[PDB]
DNA sequence: CGGCCGCTACGTATC
């Protein structure tokens, strides 16, 4: 069935390439080059993971002989109230190593060896506000003694967090910022929804002022909402039998807000 | 300014004509009500003649009051962040969606002018 | 321009 | 690739001979001779660990033919929530002894026995308040018993953590206290890093009023962000071909901060 | 005046 | 707390018997022109009794008002440094 | 290094 197929590509992911993510793909370049500690920070429906997500698949393990993976970029995301064996197990384990029992120093000892011979040049740490604040001492203690770039990304609650000690507040001073869509950027994006994930059966036109009315409403500016908005609104209208999304079908969809 | 452009209340104006005369002097005309369009008058033969409908870039489907501007521009300023049309547009439209009297009166103002429409 | 399927990426990293 | 030995080089680190440097060394050699146990303090960036690296680098072990070594001055540094047995751990790891497992007495013992037996006249412990609260009971029988003056280094926290024990506090009483440049001394210092460490082939000029002003907001006095506001310019300059650093590209490198 | 570069300092040192 | 400290208004305070009492609770009784000093009474036999004069560490030889050190403490959180 | 030109900030007056 062919409406079967295409309900099945809506309800799915993709990554598009977008100003934002280009900016810190070139920006990360220059960290990891430098060897700089430092942070990104934004509102959390910007898409700060999908832009780190798109860099770790760039940059992928190269392998080779029987030598442990050379790993240039690690991405780990800590569980809430990570301690300092979390975060050791966690890196531990993206290198593809065992972890058996044994006290700190030795997930800590264990953990710079893992680091060295194998290639690591950056380590991204996503929701960064997870951890512990005696955690900081070790994340700090990696970046100065190993050559490795330290990424915290994170929320506005991260730098509350950060701000309450003078010793992390100084490593990771340097930052990039997320920001929202608007005029001529959020009206262009549109653009690429419709023409290259929503791909619907003829053109809905989302560019038309009436459109951008409803979604400027709606979505605010976020990137986090304009890919759940048209995903919701495309499912509603193939579902009913629309060729295209239209007023009325649209705000319905965003009526839920 | 060369480049056609005027800038005016932070809010940057590009205008029809306006490139042909950077670097002289206009007279402008606009409603405290809505600032995104500004009519521009220039002088010849020591009279005004009418020269175009100068309209601030990137809002021309935007509706900004002189009121809203001059609040984004003095929370902008304290803020800390850069001068520029959106920029003025990101610091009214979180105050706006977000209450304060002077907004309450204004709602039930704007109400009575609706109906006066 | 290319847009990634999310659960492909997933398929095709290390 | 004569760019890529500067890139190379400029992500690098030096010591500087300073004046907050040279004034450490005048102190601690007065505190040494007297065998008097005393503190370092001061904002984060103040560069007190380099300071005091400078130190141990100079007064080197002095080795005699088939005896353990003998070695004037120690640098510590601990980890987090560092116990009584970590504490003994490093100081008999430093004076290159392996620890075999043991009893926290049978640390202590060995550890009051390489002290001794390698003539250790000063002990330097960085970021002092990684030290669990009981420690201190063994860091003051060492300085009570050897003649050992112990320096804890450490921030304005230091002083929150050894106000709540008297017995550390009237006695680790002496301090010196590592402060900002400003003034005439940050203008000094600004030519002493472009004729002594960026090392780039013309005269950036970067003590001038027009660039001061950029530095100075930069850089809040911190020797810790000059070098690195300093060398991030230099890197990527030169990867754009420039011979200097000039006002726009020095202003997109501060925009960072 | 000297300068030292901290890797040099390491690479003298005991 | 440990090692004889009060805290109040943000001031930490030590005074000349409070480590022997850690743990108990004290009636802190103060003047809101000057608090630098604080007379620190305890409760013995359901009888209040006075127990020491406590000082602020570091800051014995100046003043503050109860109004100083709260709007200056609402300065500080706003900044975000520590107190 | 020195001079000229938009957007803010302080001082004064009145209903
Ligand atoms: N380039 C892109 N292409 C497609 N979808 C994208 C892109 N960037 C973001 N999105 C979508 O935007 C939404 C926001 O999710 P995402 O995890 O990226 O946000 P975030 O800002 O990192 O969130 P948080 O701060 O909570 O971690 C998701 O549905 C994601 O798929
Ligand atoms: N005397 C110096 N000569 C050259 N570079 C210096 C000097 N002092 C500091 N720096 C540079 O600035 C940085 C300052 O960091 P440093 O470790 O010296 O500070 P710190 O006071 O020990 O910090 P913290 O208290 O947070 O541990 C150094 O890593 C180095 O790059
Ligand atoms: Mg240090």
């Amino acid at each position: 069935e062919w409406l079967q197929a295409e309900i099945a590509r809506l309800k799915g992911k993709s990554i598009v390439p977008l100003q934002q993510v280009k900016t810190l793909h070139d920006w990360l370049d220059g960290k990891r080059k430098a060897r700089k500690s430092c942070r990104v920070v934004g509102e959390s429906r910007t898409g700060k993971t999908v832009a780190c997500d798109a860099y770790r698949y760039r940059h992928k393990p190269q392998q080779e002989a029987g030598r442990p993976p050379t790993v240039p970029v690690v991405y780990i995301r800590p569980h809430q109230k990570c301690g300092p064996k979390d975060l050791f197990k966690k890196i531990t384990e993206y290198l593809k190593y065992r972890v058996t029992k044994g006290t700190v120093s030795d997930f800590r000892d264990r953990t710079i060896e893992v680091l060295k011979g194998c290639g690591v040049e950056m380590l991204i740490i996503d929701e960064a506000d997870r951890l512990k604040p005696e955690t900081f001492a070790d994340v700090r203690d990696i970046a100065e003694d190993l050559g490795i770039a330290v990424v915290l990304v994170g929320t506005d609650r991260l730098d509350a967090v950060i701000k309450r000690d003078e010793q992390v507040l100084e490593r990771f001073r340097a930052h990039l910022r997320f920001g929202k869509l608007s005029g001529e950027d959020f009206k262009n994006t549109v653009e690429m929804w419709e023409q290259m994930v929503l791909k619907l059966p003829v053109s809905s036109n989302l560019k038309s002022k009436e459109m951008l009315r409803i979604l400027t409403s709606a979505t605010e500016g976020y990137i986090g909402r304009l890919d759940e908005i048209l995903r919701e609104a495309a499912i509603r209208s193939l579902s009913r039998g629309l060729k295209k999304i239209d007023k009325a079908v649209l705000q319905e969809v965003a009526k839920e807000y | 300014q060369r480049g056609g452009c005027l800038q005016f209340q932070n809010l940057m104006y590009r205008g029809e004509y306006l490139a042909g005369y950077a670097g002289e002097t206009v007279n402008l005309r606009f409603d405290p009500r809505d600032i995104t369009t500004i009519l521009v008058y220039r002088q010849e033969n020591n009279q005004e003649v009418f020269l175009t409908r100068a309209h601030a870039q990137g809002l021309e489907t935007e509706q900004l009051a002189l009121d809203e501007a001059e609040a984004a521009s003095r929370r902008l300023r304290t803020a800390g962040k850069t001068i520029s049309n959106q920029s003025l547009l990101q610091e009214v439209v979180d105050r706006d969606a977000l209450k304060e009297r002077q907004k309450l009166e204004q709602t039930v103002l704007r109400s009575a002018a609706v109906d006066e429409s | 321009i290319e847009v990634w399927d999310y659960e492909q990426l997933r398929e095709e990293y290390g």
